[PDB]
């Protein structure tokens, strides 16, 4: 992904006021709501079967911290997503077989839940970035289907 | 195809837009054409700068048909003929292009409307906009 | 969404299939596991070999419901409700997975019927499957 | 793409009962009757309003004929397709902004055609060794997406 330094600065600016412990929840929450196909994959995850019981399932919560931290690894590293989420892309394309169309919802939803969360401060310009960002990561994640 | 709730979540959560309607349609425009910039290829000769009267326009336009698509949500594709018609047969949308802009719609609408787009509400808007989405990418007359 | 013109060209088409209906559901089965091995995930206990009775039985059932399908393609919605609710609340089917039956369905006709897969006939064939699909990956209860 | 010596002997053998003149322009004019949206990239083409206008339009059949070649020199180098398709990849996704669903689309439109022409010939593992084929071919389309 190439960013300018400005849309850099945007973006890390931003995420340094998010929230670590909620916001992978709320994403990963939002995704298996809006998406209801993506729960066939968290079977042992307990009570899915409500936007409420979704929304406050303690493993969804758990799991959302570790996605976000994935985000917040991409970020740190823009110049080799490729490399940093090669694991991740073995374990849920050769292992877990998840269509990739999937990494792109997921990274949508992130985007509205920042939306959400900021208000006027997710600008037209602020989104476009963190839409650059999404995109890579979905496609370093996607690598082992390319 | 929607459900009782997501009808009634959309209505509650679009009704809330009201004289917005230009304003958030521009907003939802001017997201998609900063963000997905091939999507500008469908506008040659528009003014697509950041607060061009011309996509103010072009957003009521479109917030306005989403409120027509409201009222006729049981019967859309009789409702949005002529939408219909532009879209898929004379300017040939790319599919593609119409899950950016719902994509930017709900974008818009939560950073407005915070308290109405609960996890239910937008997974009603989600499979409203795509509903509308298949009629106007879709050639039925 | 279907054009008048879609629906006479389905309902000729399927019509043209008649009593093989079942062995070309078990077909189109039969090259979606094949063709596309992940899709084999959804049917974790079934004799999925070459010949399979139990293959064969369940093309029966999908071909059965397209028949249904097509029979009911002004009112689908309240026609397929129960598949639906199999497909989008119990098994949780990927989207993407009725695309690609969909396409084996095109391909077994294709391979059956020549004659009557006309460029129209497959245009409208396409269409109706991504309209089954779409309910069938619907929760509208 | 990689095909068992079963698999490579069986996409030969039908590709040479392919008429070299006429499948390209049958898979490319169904894409525009089928999928219409794809029409907007050849509008200098002329006449596409109706299903017969299109399938007898002479640029259609002949840029059907390009297209094919692409898909016959795939054929010859399978393991290499990123790298020979590398030019039309620049072209179709740099220049011309197609979104990658649509090479998806053409390659099953392919599939399809194949399946007329030869019917019972056309048996399911000779579908599942085309399908690896013209995937292979629309990822190495896609490449500068990805
Ligand atoms: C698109 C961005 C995504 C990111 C950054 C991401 C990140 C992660 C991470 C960090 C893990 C934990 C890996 C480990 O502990 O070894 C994980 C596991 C997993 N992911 Fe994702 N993921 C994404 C998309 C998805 C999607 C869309 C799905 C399904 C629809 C999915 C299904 C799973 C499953 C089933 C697991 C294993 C859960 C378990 O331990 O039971 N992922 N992912
Ligand atoms: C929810 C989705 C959409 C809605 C409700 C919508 C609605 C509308 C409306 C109401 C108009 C004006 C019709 C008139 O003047 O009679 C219009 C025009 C137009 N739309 Fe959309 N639209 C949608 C999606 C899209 C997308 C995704 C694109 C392309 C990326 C697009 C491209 C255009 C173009 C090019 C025009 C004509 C502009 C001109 O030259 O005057 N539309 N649309
Ligand atoms: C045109 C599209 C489809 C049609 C018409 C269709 C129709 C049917 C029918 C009639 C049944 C039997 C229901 C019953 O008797 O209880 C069934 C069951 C089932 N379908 Fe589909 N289906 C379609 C697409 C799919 C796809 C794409 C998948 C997954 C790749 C899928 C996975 C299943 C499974 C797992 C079952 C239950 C099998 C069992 O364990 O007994 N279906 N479907
Ligand atoms: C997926 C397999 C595809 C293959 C193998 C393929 C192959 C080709 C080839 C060989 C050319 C000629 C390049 C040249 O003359 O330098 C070409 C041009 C072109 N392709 Fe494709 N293509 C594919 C998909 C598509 C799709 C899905 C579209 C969507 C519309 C598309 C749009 C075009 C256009 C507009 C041109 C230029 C036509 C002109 O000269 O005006 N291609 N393609």
């Amino acid at each position: 992904v190439h960013l300018t330094p400005e849309e850099k600065s945007a973006v890390t600016a931003l995420w340094g006021k998010v929230n670590v412990d909620e916001v992978g929840g709320e994403a990963l929450g939002r995704l298996l709501v809006v998406y209801p196909w993506t729960q066939r994959f968290f079977e042992s995850f307990g009570d899915l079967s409500t936007p409420d019981a979704v929304m406050g399932n303690p493993k969804v919560k758990a799991h959302g911290k570790k996605v976000l931290g994935a985000f917040s690894d991409g970020l740190a590293h823009l110049d080799n997503l490729k490399g940093t989420f090669a694991t991740l892309s073995e374990l849920h394309c050769d292992k877990l077989h998840v269509d990739p169309e999937n990494f792109r919802l997921l990274g949508n939803v992130l985007v509205c839940v920042l939306a959400h969360h900021f208000g006027k401060e997710f600008t037209p310009p602020v989104q476009a970035a963190y839409q650059k960002v999404v995109a890579g990561v979905a496609n370093a994640l996607a690598h082992k289907y390319h | 195809v929607l459900s009782p709730a997501d009808k009634t979540n959309v209505k509650a959560a679009w009704g809330k837009v009201g004289a917005h309607a230009g304003e958030y349609g521009a907003e939802a425009l001017e997201r998609m054409f900063l963000s997905f910039p091939t999507t500008k290829t469908y506008f040659p000769h528009f003014d697509l700068s950041h607060g061009s009267a011309q996509v103010k326009g072009h957003g009521k336009k479109v917030a306005d048909a989403l409120t027509n698509a409201v009222a006729h949500v049981d019967d859309m594709p009789n409702a949005l003929s002529a939408l219909s018609d532009l879209h898929a047969h004379k300017l040939r949308v790319d599919p593609v292009n119409f899950k950016l802009l719902s994509h930017c719609l709900l974008v818009t609408l939560a950073a407005h409307l915070p308290a109405e787009f609960t996890p239910a509400v937008h997974a009603s808007l989600d499979k409203f906009l795509a509903s509308v989405s298949t009629v106007l990418t879709s050639k039925y007359r």
